[PDB]
């Protein structure tokens, strides 16, 4: 399973954000996204970890970074702005032996 | 950058008559090296495991669109389901909703 923590974070804004993503019995092969609800509560793509390279859908300020020796993820937004507040979330998925895609609890991020 | 989309994300079904569900994809970060792969997958609870129930029609995807067909609704396939794509290492999803009516 997957968590993602802290529950709440508030910082101001220009300082960083982190949420740690924290993956339970996963197998070696990684592909973890970060997502951010939607005032319609729809799922949208913040950043997308996979081979051992996190990479943005469009802004550089999310980055996702592997901990040392864990299957633990730094979840970072670097600079706030204030309109990144929001519900967050993060979800892995396996392709092998079976499909599975496997989301975290929403953590909430207010920047002030 | 790969993303997906659900421009549709809410259908209405009656007990006992098919329902379509769809989410569309960016094709220009898709093509035939690194394969394309479409999942539905009903919440349940925090992890999602391959719907029983619904197949894709794999017709549509060359034109950017996962379209999934659940044949013969129950009441029991109400809900949230995830619109999941798959490009290469890339993938992306949309939760839909199945809102079902039932007659008698």
């Amino acid at each position: 399973s997957l968590t993602f923590y802290p529950a709440w974070l508030t910082v101001s804004e220009g300082a960083n954000a982190t949420f740690t993503c924290s993956l339970s019995n996963w197998s070696e092969d990684l592909m973890l996204n970060w997502n951010r609800l939607s005032p319609s509560n729809q799922t949208e793509k913040q950043a997308a970890f996979s081979n051992g390279l996190s990479q943005p859908v469009q802004d550089a300020r999310f980055q996702i970074i592997q901990l040392p020796n864990r299957h633990d993820f730094h979840m970072n937004i670097l600079d706030t702005r204030r309109n990144d507040s929001g519900i967050y979330l993060c979800g892995a998925i396996s392709l092998h032996p079976k499909l599975k895609i496997e989301e975290s609890p929403g953590a909430e991020l207010v920047v002030t | 950058l790969f993303t997906v989309t659900a421009p549709k994300e809410v259908y209405t079904v009656d007990v006992g008559s098919s329902v379509s569900l769809e989410c569309d994809f960016d094709r220009r970060e898709c093509t035939e090296l690194e394969g394309i792969r479409a999942s539905l997958q009903k919440v349940e609870n925090d992890t999602s495991l391959q719907s029983e129930r619904a197949t894709l029609l794999e017709e549509q995807l060359p034109l950017g669109k996962a379209l999934f067909h659940i044949p013969s609704v129950q009441v029991r396939d109400s809900g949230q389901y995830r619109c999941l794509v798959i490009c290469g290492a890339a993938w992306d999803y949309k939760y839909l909703t199945v809102k079902v009516k039932a007659s008698y």
